[PDB]
C-alpha cells in the first residue's frame, strides 16, 4: 500500500495499526524475510538485520495498537519494502531513502558554478526542483547546476526531490561572496 | 554511467542448439539489501520495437517461452536459449536499471539451416518506367541458404560492372532463408540498343549456374 | 492494454530542431515514469532520459543533456522531445517506452512506442514511383510465379508495403531500402503465388510514404 520518503542521515517511522485497540503481538522483517524486531509479552526483541542497532520501536504505544518501525541514521541501502505482521494480517510500507549533498563546495565566490548531486536507491527516476534565496526555480535531475553565482544567491536553498507522486524536501547552505 | 558490454556482437546457431549471450556491468547490479539484480533483457526483431524478455536478471515476461532463461549476479549475465527456434533470429539487449539506465551494444542471433538453393526470377523494366525515360531490370533469387550468392548480369553477353545495387532480406523467421533482389539500371537509350537482359546466380546449392532472361 | 502512439517520420534539415511526440492511453498517464531512447539504424539503443508526467521533472544522460529537451501534456496524455541544432549523425528511430511500474518497484521499459524516423538532411522531401514487377511472359512449366513492386526514387526513408490491403502476408518479400547514387532510395517487394493463379487473382500492392504523403495502390499484371 504505503510509500514512504526518507533522507538520508535522518529518521524515519513507518506505521502498523491492528483493527485491535489492544496490545498484542506483532514482527517487522525486510523483503529479504529477515526479521528486524518483534516482541514477547512488552519484551522487545530486535533480529538479524543489519539494521540492528538503528531499529527500534515504541514501547508507551502498543497499547493504543500503534506497533511502529524507527529507523535511524538513514542510509540510501535502507531503501527496501518493510512489512507488519499483526493479529496474522499483514502490513506493507515501502521506504525509498534520498540524499543531496552539494560535491564538496559550499563557500564559492561570485560568478562561479554550483553543482548538487542526487544520491538515490536502485532503480529510482526522480527529478530535483530547487529555489534559490533571490526565488528563481532551478530543475536538474541525477545533477542541479548554476553556472554562474550572484551575491543573492548567499544563503539557503530549498530543493525537492520527487519520485513519480511523492517528495522530500532538502534545505541547503550556499556561501557566495565577492 | 554503468557501461554494459555484451559479446559476443553476432552469434549463428544452428535450429534446435543451445544459445548463450554474456552481458558484463562496470559495476555491480546486485542490491545487496534486497538481494536483487537489476537488470533486464529485450528481444529485438527485425523492424520492431524492442519488446522485454526478462527482469530482475532471471524473471521470466508474462508470454514468454520458457526457452528464454536468464542466469548471473552482480557484474555477469547470460541469456540463454534452451533450444532455438526459427522464430528467435533477433538482436538481444541487455539492460540495467541499478542506476538510471543503460543497454549493452546487443548480440544478434543468426539461424544455422539446411542448404537450400534460390529460385531465379528476372523482371523487365516496365513500360510506365520506360516512358518517363529510365529503365530498371529486376533480378530476385528467392529463399535461399546460405546468404552466399553471386548475381552475374548480361547484356547481349557484355558481363555488366558497377551498375547494379543489390539488397538482401533478413533472415525469415519462419523457414531460416534469405532472399536477394538485383536492380540494373540503364537508360532508356541504352535499354532499347540491346536484345537479351540475362542475370545468372551461382549458390551453392545449385549443381552449376542458373541464368534466367528475357529478349526486349 | 497500455499503449504508446509515436508520431509520424520526419526530414529536418542539418542545424534545425524536431519535436516528436509520444500518446500514451490504457492508463493513467501520471502515474508513470516515460523513457526515450535512440536507435542510430542498425546500431543499438542509446538511452536518453526520462519525464516524469506528474510534474513534468526531468533527467538527462550526460551524452544528451542540452541536445534533447521533453516535456508532456497531462489533459492529452502526450510527451514531446524536442532536438535540437541537429547534425547527421543524429538520424535514427527514436522510441517512447514507459516503466513498468513506480517508486523504483519497475524500472526497466515494460511498454514501447513503434519509434519516429527522423532524417536530417537538407535535400527536398520526395514522393516514389511505383513501377510493376511482372514476368515478361506469364507462364512457363513453371508451378510457381514471383510478381512485386518497384518502389523508385524517394527521400526519405521510410515507405511501407502492403499487399492486397494486408490480405496476402505469405510469400511476401519487402526488400531494405538502397540509397542510390542520387541520393534518392529505391525498394522492391516481392511476393510469390502459383502460376496457375496469374491473369485470374488481383494481386495490388499498397505503398504508403508518409513524409511525403504518397499513398499508392498500384495493380500488378502482367
Amino acid at each position: 500500500k504505503k510509500v514512504v520518503l526518507g533522507k538520508k542521515g535522518d529518521t524515519v517511522e513507518l506505521t502498523c495499526t491492528a483493527s485491535q485497540k489492544k496490545s498484542i503481538q506483532f514482527h517487522w522483517k525486510n523483503s529479504n524475510q529477515i526479521k528486524i524486531l518483534g516482541n514477547q509479552g512488552s519484551f522487545l526483541t530486535k533480529g538479524p538485520s543489519k539494521l540492528n542497532d538503528r531499529a527500534d520501536s515504541r514501547r508507551s504505544l502498543w497499547d493504543q495498537g500503534n506497533f511502529p518501525l524507527i529507523i535511524k541514521n538513514l542510509k540510501i541501502e535502507d531503501s527496501d519494502t518493510y512489512i507488519c505482521e499483526v493479529e496474522d494480517q499483514k502490513e506493507e510500507v515501502q521506504l525509498l531513502v534520498f540524499g543531496l549533498t552539494a560535491n564538496s563546495d559550499t563557500h564559492l565566490l561570485q560568478g562561479q558554478s554550483l553543482t548538487l548531486t542526487l544520491e538515490s536507491p536502485p532503480g529510482s527516476s526522480p527529478s530535483v526542483q530547487c529555489r534559490s534565496p533571490r526565488g528563481k526555480n532551478i530543475q536538474g535531475g541525477k545533477t542541479l547546476s548554476v553556472s554562474q553565482l550572484e551575491l543573492q544567491d548567499s544563503g539557503t536553498w530549498t530543493c525537492t526531490v520527487l519520485q513519480n507522486q511523492k517528495k522530500v524536501e532538502f534545505k541547503i547552505d550556499i556561501v557566495v561572496l565577492a | 554511467d554503468i557501461v554494459m558490454t555484451q559479446s559476443p556482437d553476432s552469434l549463428a546457431v544452428s535450429l534446435g542448439e543451445r544459445v548463450t549471450m554474456n552481458c558484463k556491468s562496470s559495476q555491480s547490479l546486485l542490491y545487496s539489501t534486497n538481494q536483487k539484480n537489476y537488470l533486464a533483457w529485450y528481444q529485438q526483431k527485425p523492424g520492431q520495437s524492442p519488446k522485454l524478455l526478462i527482469y530482475w536478471a532471471s524473471t521470466r515476461e508474462s508470454g514468454v517461452p520458457d526457452r528464454f532463461s536468464g542466469s548471473g549476479s552482480g557484474t555477469d549475465f547470460t541469456l540463454t536459449i534452451s533450444s532455438v527456434q526459427a522464430e528467435d533470429v533477433a538482436v538481444y539487449y541487455c539492460q540495467q536499471y541499478y542506476s538510471y539506465r543503460t543497454f549493452g551494444g546487443g548480440t544478434k542471433l543468426e539461424i544455422k539451416r539446411t542448404v537450400a538453393a534460390p529460385s531465379v526470377f528476372i523482371f523487365p523494366p516496365s513500360d510506365e518506367q520506360l516512358k518517363s525515360g529510365t529503365a530498371s531490370v529486376v533480378c530476385l533469387l528467392n529463399n535461399f541458404y546460405p546468404r552466399e550468392a553471386k548475381v552475374q548480369w548480361k547484356v547481349d553477353n557484355a558481363l555488366q560492372s558497377g551498375n547494379s545495387q543489390e539488397s538482401v532480406t533478413e533472415q525469415d523467421s519462419k523457414d531460416s532463408t534469405y532472399s536477394l533482389s538485383s536492380t540494373l539500371t540503364l537508360s532508356k537509350a541504352d535499354y532499347e540498343k540491346h536484345k537479351v537482359y540475362a542475370c545468372e546466380v551461382t549458390h551453392q546449392g545449385l549443381s552449376s549456374p542458373v541464368t534466367k532472361s528475357f529478349n526486349r | 492494454q497500455v499503449q504508446l502512439q509515436q508520431s509520424g517520420p520526419e526530414v529536418v534539415k542539418p542545424g534545425a530542431s524536431v519535436k516528436m511526440s509520444c500518446k500514451a492511453s490504457g492508463y493513467t498517464f501520471t502515474s508513470y515514469v516515460i523513457h526515450w531512447v535512440r536507435q542510430k539504424p542498425g546500431q543499438g539503443l542509446d538511452w536518453i532520459g526520462y519525464i516524469n508526467p506528474y510534474n513534468d521533472g526531468t533527467d538527462y544522460d550526460e551524452k544528451f543533456k542540452g541536445k534533447a529537451t521533453l516535456t508532456s501534456d497531462t489533459s492529452t496524455s502526450t510527451a514531446y522531445m524536442e532536438l535540437s541544432s541537429l547534425r547527421s549523425e543524429d538520424t535514427a528511430v527514436y522510441y517512447c517506452a514507459r516503466e513498468k511500474d513506480n517508486y523504483a518497484t519497475g524500472a526497466w521499459f515494460a511498454y514501447w512506442g513503434q519509434g519516429t524516423l527522423v532524417t536530417v538532411s537538407s535535400a527536398s522531401t520526395k514522393g516514389p514511383s511505383v513501377f510493376p514487377l511482372a514476368p515478361c511472359s506469364r507462364s512457363t512449366s513453371e508451378s510457381t510465379a514471383a510478381l512485386g513492386c518497384l518502389v523508385k526514387d524517394y527521400f526519405p526513408e521510410p515507405v511501407t508495403v502492403s499487399w492486397n490491403s494486408g490480405a496476402l502476408t505469405s510469400g511476401v518479400h519487402t526488400f531494405p531500402a538502397v540509397l542510390q547514387s542520387s541520393g534518392l532510395y529505391s525498394l522492391s517487394s516481392v511476393v510469390t503465388v502459383p502460376s496457375s493463379s496469374l491473369g485470374t487473382k488481383t494481386y495490388t500492392c499498397n505503398v504508403d510514404h508518409k513524409p511525403s504523403n504518397t499513398k499508392v495502390d498500384k495493380r500488378v499484371e502482367s
